[PDB]
């Protein structure tokens, strides 16, 4: 009996983390995506000026 | 700042040795080549960029998919007089759409 | 280290690749369409013709 | 009675695993294919296109 | 030191290895019921259409 309290603890606990990685994977996703935009708009917008020597 | 003022002298004279050496149509030619280089570059990102978008678009519609199938799922088992299956099915698939939402919204 | 890890993240690569190559066409000036509506419509009324005699 | 309880679990688990690892060499044969095909198309659209030097 | 203490040592090892593996599975994403209902339900209304015609 013991052992099955602590048990559903642990598995809720564990959805939890597990709740907390994919949430991570997907925000990691969409930061490469946006990370990527950045970068190739502050390229353009390097290029079509004419700004430094 | 008097060195200041020799050193703009330093450089005011190598910049008009190198604005001597410069050819006119050679220089020309090559300003119009970089840029078409850096234009090759440029556009090989924004088709990343592009790329990226329609791959996102994917996930989105297949995760619908998934959700629909264990919506579905859920239903069978309800009729079966499974109500333990039913319930972990409607889960899941509640999981996949808060997932489609937010790949809606960033798509 | 899975098996399952490696074959999803070439997957991934393998698709964006496609993508890749889609979007370049796009930017690069598509040409795949404008001319096939013509081909069709051309060959819609040639069809006609050939039927009617 | 406990043999024919056990393998039958274990007969359940080994055809689910069949038909995973099934789906992914079909898959990897098309993604191979699907791979080949857009990486020529990029080398194609880059040589015929004009842009660059 | 005895053979049987070294039999039980083992024996106990194993069962839990078995259990080990059964959780891992469960933990993994378990598979092996939710379609063996659906398939039974499925051949269930397959056999009265069968029988009947």
């Amino acid at each position: 009996a013991q052992q099955r309290t602590m048990s559903e603890n642990l598995r809720r606990n564990l959805a939890a983390l597990e709740a907390k990685i994919s949430e991570a994977k997907t925000k990691k996703n969409m930061l490469q995506a946006r990370a990527k935009a950045a970068k190739a708009n502050a390229e353009l917008q390097q290029t079509l000026g004419g700004l430094g020597t | 700042a008097l060195f200041d003022r020799l050193g703009r002298v330093v450089r005011a004279n190598l910049n008009d040795l190198v604005s001597k050496a410069e050819d006119p149509e050679k220089v020309l030619e090559q300003a119009v080549i970089d840029m078409q280089e850096d234009l090759v570059q440029l556009r090989q990102a924004v088709a990343r960029t592009i790329a990226e978008e329609k791959r996102t678009e994917q996930r989105l519609n297949q995760d619908t998919q998934e959700a629909k199938k264990w919506e579905d799922r859920a239903k069978l088992a309800l009729t079966n007089g499974e109500e333990n299956l039913a319930r972990e099915a409607l889960a899941r698939k509640k999981s996949l759409t808060d997932t489609a939402a937010a790949y809606q919204t960033q798509l | 280290s899975s098996a399952t890890s490696a074959f999803e993240r070439m997957e991934n690569k393998v698709l964006d690749m496609e993508a890749t190559s889609q979007a370049a066409g796009e930017l690069a000036g598509f040409g795949i369409e404008n001319q096939f509506a013509q081909l069709e419509a051309s060959s819609g009324v040639e069809d006609e013709l050939a039927a009617l005699k």
